[PDB]
């Protein structure tokens, strides 16, 4: 009885490749050809402001909620006989622009003669934006057959989600309105609740001092939808993020190390650990995404992004979906089970310096998280 | 500055955990302030209460 959220890890052919435009393939090549990671859920609407409003998440999982990445969304359309309804009635906006109508565009493959016709709409935008779809009337969610969501992440790592109509996985995205409380002054303003519940057993560490586990990863999105103020013909709506931080509080960090053990040199700095992260994968990919930021205000996002096959020809080493990385270094260790990760720092210690790093490993089914606290630069 | 609202503020937090701060946009109803952690995390707080100035008045000292 698992309805939630699934994900896999593709082992992508071409890991240079990306999105080409404009939209050539039918959704499940775009995922063949250019997605490392993908999860499967449900898509569903809810009649807001005069029409059916569904919102997707640019990225399910937030690696790294601050940095940048180009998405694409590509849905199905297809509307049945007994509903006239036009593609010029379906409207979108993301983290971009107001709600208006996006692009369609048929495709064909000869190879095995299918075709299809599809909307597209391209965003630039952090790993937190979304995407509002809106069909008029009660039947139009009936024309969207399903909506994929690429989106290459800073490390180059194709992160896709694809959420079909009437999918088995109901309960992985679950949406109701909720009270806006006037945070927001857009007019109408009308505040979502959605949230993701994916199965994945995931354990989060500080070092190796563990914070977190469990059995389902649960991510809430509030969202507040309505117009900007105008004054004395078209309904263009936005979208605004909403943070309710009253529910959390930073116990988990409250006993991590300030500054988090590791093997310190001239210029790099080794964490070693054990998983059984890719003894578990059972022969399956594992998505490697490590980042940092030695800065507050701002400095450069370092990401990397690596596919860890688990078993086959060139056995447990890590494939490169980026040019190379050369911030962070990752190795794993069989016989020990232990894996290896480097960072490049400045070689000069000082007061004030402060920098963070993540690092994520992530199969289908498992999930671990890492999070280092530097008292260096990061390169 | 980027664009986000307060929907609920946060407790109080260790100063050692607050890395950055800047206030909310001008499309929210309600001024708040979003710190940023060493975690890399938002938490939104009151701009009203003490803490919140001391923390701010102490992060721009640095
Ligand atoms: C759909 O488009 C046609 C012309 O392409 C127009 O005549 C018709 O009124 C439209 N139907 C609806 C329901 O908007
Ligand atoms: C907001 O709701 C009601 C609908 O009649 C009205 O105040 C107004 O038409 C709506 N806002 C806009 C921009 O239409």
């Amino acid at each position: 009885s698992s309805r939630l959220l699934t994900q896999d890890i593709l082992f992508r052919k071409d890991r240079q490749a990306t999105i080409s435009l404009p939209i050539k393939l039918p959704v499940e090549d775009i995922i063949t050809q250019t997605c490392d990671k993908i999860t499967y859920g449900p898509l569903k609407f809810l009649d807001l402001l005069e029409k059916e409003t569904a919102v997707l998440p640019l990225s399910t999982d937030i690696t790294c909620p601050a940095c940048l990445g180009r998405a694409v969304l590509v849905g199905k359309w297809e509307c049945p006989a007994h509903v006239a309804v036009n593609e010029s009635d379906l409207t979108v906006f993301g983290p971009n622009k107001e709600e208006h109508v996006p692009q369609f565009v048929t495709v064909q493959q000869p190879s095995d003669g299918k075709m299809q016709r599809l909307f597209f709409a391209k965003f630039l935008g952090t790993e937190e934006s979304l995407a509002v779809l809106r069909v008029p009337g009660p039947d139009g969610h009936l024309c969207i057959q399903e909506a994929l969501i690429h989106f290459k992440e800073l490390s180059g790592a194709g992160v896709c989600s694809l959420w079909k109509a009437n999918d088995s996985r109901e309960e992985g995205l679950e949406m109701k309105q909720v009270d806006c409380l006037e945070t927001t002054v857009l007019e109408n303003q009308t505040c979502i609740a959605t949230t993701l519940s994916k199965k994945i057993y995931h354990r989060l560490y500080c070092g190796e001092r563990l914070m977190t586990g469990g059995q389902v990863s649960t991510r809430v999105l509030l969202t507040a939808l309505g117009f900007y103020k105008r004054q004395p013909v078209p309904k263009g709506m936005v979208y605004v993020h909403l943070i309710d931080s009253g529910s959390e509080d930073y116990m988990e960090y409250s006993e991590c190390e300030e500054v988090t053990p590791g093997r310190y040199e001239d210029k790099q700095i080794s964490y070693t650990f054990y998983t059984d992260l890719f003894q578990t994968a059972d022969g399956e990919p594992v998505l490697a995404s490590v980042w940092g930021t030695s800065g507050l205000k701002d400095s450069a996002y370092e990401s990397c992004a690596f596919v860890i096959p688990t078993d086959g020809e060139e056995d447990l080493v890590p494939r490169r979906i980026m040019s190379k990385c050369y911030p962070f270094r990752l190795t794993y260790h069989p016989s020990t089970m232990t894996v290896r990760l480097d960072v490049r720092v400045e070689k000069h210690h000082g007061a004030t310096d402060q920098g963070f790093v993540f690092l994520k490993m992530e199969s289908g089914t498992y999930s671990e998280g890492r999070e280092y606290y530097l008292d260096r630069v990061l390169w | 500055t980027p664009t986000a609202c307060c929907f609920s503020y946060s407790r109080k937090i260790p100063r050692q955990f607050i890395v950055a701060y800047f206030e909310t946009s001008s499309l929210c109803s309600q001024p708040g302030v979003i710190f940023l952690t060493k975690r890399n995390r938002q938490i939104c707080a009151d701009s009203k209460e003490t803490w919140v100035q001391e923390y701010i008045t102490d992060l721009e000292l640095n």
